[PDB]
């Protein structure tokens, strides 16, 4: 299918179902590390699980401790299989790095919609939509 | 990213696992963002301290360093601890002892620049804690990225950080102009101004016009709020911040903030007093002028509060308050200064249902946690409280 | 100088003797120097505290204010007290109580910017204490004249200062370039650089080239020394101080500082260890990094000093040192942190004959008082002391 | 005789004998408030009394507490009758103001020498050398 080319944040390869938010996300406050369930009372995907999915959001916001929430999610095996963002700041990148979660940024995330199947080639920064 | 021969040996493990683990984080980051080299840092500030925030997985991550004999190689200060029951505090002491063992100054405050660790204009540093990042970049003109907790720790251990982002002249230029038409005069006015601007902008470096704060703590709160509802690490204020005169080198768009923007935030944080069972001031940690203001307001009220008032503040400010007699005054009226700690990062759900505060950062986080919230200037809170 | 209607009434005595006495000092100054008006100040710092410096005449001057119910109308901090015998300390307590009665924060430190009173870039303030004037103007880019003790007090009471001198953009421009060819790397290097430059220049605003201090405390000492041997209230350092990029607007002369200039100062402060009976660090008052450095040097020496080491420091720094465990370490080796006090302004002639120090300001004053003086970096003093 | 025109610092009129220093002076450390004797070990007029004289020096240096030494000198009746400086900074001006010591600056002090008799018209900033 169509390919979206971006930037490698953390390498690896993954394929799965996409869950998309259009609002900036802070993992500290926005995601429960015990469950993988979004807990932001104003998230457009509040109540849904990110565990084992391909998480799409535009950019991070909020706490510099977000990196530790990502790490705790991974240790509880409730982290997404990969993360696709429009722009990944240091906090989010750092969480992916210490958690070994494949991650890309620089992708036109408006072209991704919830429920799509996608391949993320994080080593090359490429996202492929599967038809 | 270029590495010196010594840095290559560190990466290779020649100097032990602790330095190699830290270096691997810094090399990954520098490679992502196109940093040319590692640069030395004059200090670090490390967040990820409250056991509520980092959990057992955070303890494991730190113990991995500590068991390899990790030690910071530059002056490093530390963010605040949480407060909780016996089981929580045992875990919380474990975390602080792990940081202590790495040679970090266990200062336990988000305002290290009040006597413990004051960056100089132009200094390259590696700080997490988003409000302190904002303070150091914007108010002092030092240079730091919005570090994650772990990347600030990695930098503290290696003594260097990758040269990208806010370390570079070109990334300190304004990206947008903010014309503040709204009346903004009080602390709580700056709380809601920052709340609004943080969520209205993206990854931006805003230049504020028509903003003349009477008190530095107003800008401390502005940066704290924008770093909570948004991702702002550096901003400029015309006439008031040290880098403002060369901040605009391009033609930029202008957004304007009107009274209606600020009214909307104020009106959403007005839960009834019958739902409030504590007042919290000092997010980020209170300055000594902030403590003085509260002592004066409590003496004018002239009767004790019937709900507790808590002032979170640095050890330095607490000690000055003790020495100058403000602590005794405040305790006369059911107020307390709590050093070394932060209530936003504490598991207080079952102890308090509602928090009145003047902090936009606290109001944002407590709301998102399910608490009732009343946001107002501290003079109004102290006058109106039960 | 233009006065508002309210200021005219104050001058006339309509609001009591205390405000009128202060206003008369400020009006005289503004009229001398051509100030257009009085401007509000965000804070004051008041020197003239040690009984040795001000005497019974100083007590009378302050009591004149206090007996009229004088109170400062802006946030005001206070310089350090002296140390002496019982009769001296009774007088010294009298002075501090007079300042306390005027609503001043009795902080008793020449480094209020370590947690008590931190000026922001661009802030107009009225500070005496020449090293703090230099720090606020040069390192933070705030704006204050080199106030006399009494003119800072007068400004604190009125809450305003005359708009002349360093409050004006044109008087913050460099008047001369200082090319530092000499090797200047350590604290004591900066002590003697400032000693030399202060007495070589006149009423100048120097712009330093080829000067890259590793530590802010190096510039703290540079400004302290130049304000002692000279009258320097503001200086610029290329790349290192917030106003440097528009400091040069004229064609200026360049003086150069060579190794021979610094050797001359060093060699004149080298009295024999057999004439030294105390080590003094912390002029201006020590930062927490300075305290940390000494704890580390004392543990490496590994045996106590046989002459006392004194570290003068702010209450804030003392409390951080207590809390972080440095005080206990230092006391193990015959060192002490002395808060709230200054030895240069103390009548210690009959208690100590010779002082070893790393401070150029202390070395200058103790020499002029007839003491023996050894000036050196604190690592060398701690390693070599008996 | 010849007139040197400068700037009023503190008003008043005085006539007396001049004592000249060519080095900057800090009253805190440079003058004993009990005696009026210069105590700067490097002053060119060390050991001499300023009490009751017309003191000439180029500019102040040193302590912001110098204003209080000037005041103590005046209260001990050991202060000069007037002070002539090349440039008077805030510290020195403040000492003269609270001590009511006539003072001018902006004078070409190189034209004054020890032992001269002079009239200082501080109200107008004028110094007259008496022949
Ligand atoms: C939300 C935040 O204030 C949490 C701090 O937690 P901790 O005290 O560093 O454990 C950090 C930040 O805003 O960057
Ligand atoms: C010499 C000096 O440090 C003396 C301070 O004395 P006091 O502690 O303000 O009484 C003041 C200055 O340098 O301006
Ligand atoms: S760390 Fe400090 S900035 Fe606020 S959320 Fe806690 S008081
Ligand atoms: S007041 Fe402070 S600057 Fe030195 S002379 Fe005393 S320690």
């Amino acid at each position: 299918g169509p390919k979206l080319k971006g930037r490698k944040i953390v390498g690896g390869k993954a394929e799965g179902e996409v869950i998309v938010s259009r609002k900036p996300l802070s993992f500290l406050g926005g995601v429960d590390p015990e469950t993988g369930i979004v807990t932001d009372a104003e998230s457009d995907i509040r109540g849904q699980s990110i565990a084992g999915k391909i998480l799409v959001f535009p950019r991070g916001k909020g706490s510099t401790v977000g990196s530790y929430v990502i790490y705790a999610l991974k240790k509880n095996n409730k982290a997404p299989k990969a993360i696709i963002v429009g722009e990944a700041e240091t906090i989010v990148a750092t969480g992916a790095i210490i958690s070994d979660i494949p991650m890309v940024d620089g992708v036109d995330v408006s072209k991704l919609k919830t429920g799509m199947k996608v391949r993320v080639d994080a080593d090359s920064g490429e996202v492929e939509i599967l038809e | 990213m270029y590495l010196t021969k010594e840095e290559e040996l560190i990466l290779a493990g020649e100097y032990g696992y602790a330095l190699q683990k830290a270096m691997e984080i810094l090399v990954a980051l520098g490679d992502i963002y196109g940093a040319d080299r590692l640069i030395p840092i004059k200090s670090a500030q490390v967040a990820g301290v409250s056991y509520k925030n980092i959990g057992d997985a955070g303890i494991e991550f730190l113990r991995d360093f500590v068991e390899a004999g990790a030690k910071v190689s530059v002056y490093t200060t530390l963010n605040p601890a949480g407060i909780g029951d016996d089981e929580f505090m045992e875990k919380q002491m474990e975390v602080l002892e792990l940081y202590r063992k790495m040679g970090i100054e266990v200062t336990s405050t988000c305002t290290p620049y009040y006597g413990a660790n004051l960056p100089k204009f132009g200094d390259h540093i590696a700080w997490s804690e988003s409000s302190a990042v904002s303070f150091a970049n914007s108010i002092l003109g030092a240079r730091t990225n919005r570090e994650g907790g772990p990347s600030s720790l990695a930098a503290a251990i290696v003594g260097k950080t990758p040269n990208y982002g806010l370390h570079l002249d070109e990334n300190r230029k304004a990206t947008v102009i903010v014309d503040v038409k709204a009346k903004v005069k009080t602390f709580a006015d700056y709380s809601v101004l920052g709340y609004h601007v943080g969520k209205t902008l993206g990854n931006d470096v805003p230049y504020f016009k028509n903003l003349k704060p009477e008190k530095t703590e107003f800008l401390k709160e502005l940066g704290a709020a924008m770093g909570a509802t948004g991702s702002i690490a550096l901003y400029h204020v015309e006439g008031e911040t040290p880098e403002y005169r060369e901040a605009i080198t391009d033609k930029l768009e202008t957004i304007t903030v009107e009274d209606s923007d600020l009214k909307a935030v104020r009106e959403s944080f007005q839960d009834d007093w019958s739902d409030i069972d504590m007042i919290l001031i000092g997010c980020p940690h209170a300055s000594l002028p902030e403590v003085k203001e509260i002592a004066e307001l409590l003496r004018m009220r002239g009767k004790p509060l019937k709900i507790p008032l808590f002032i979170t503040a640095s050890r330095a400010v607490k000690a000055l308050a003790d020495a100058l007699g403000y602590t005794e005054i405040i305790e006369r009226y059911n107020g307390k200064i709590i050093p070394d700690s932060c209530f936003v990062v504490s598991p207080i759900k079952g102890w308090y249902r509602g928090i009145a505060t003047n902090s936009g950062k606290s109001a944002f986080y407590f709301r998102s946690f399910g608490f009732s919230v009343r946001l107002d200037d501290v003079e109004n809170l102290i006058k109106e409280a039960p």
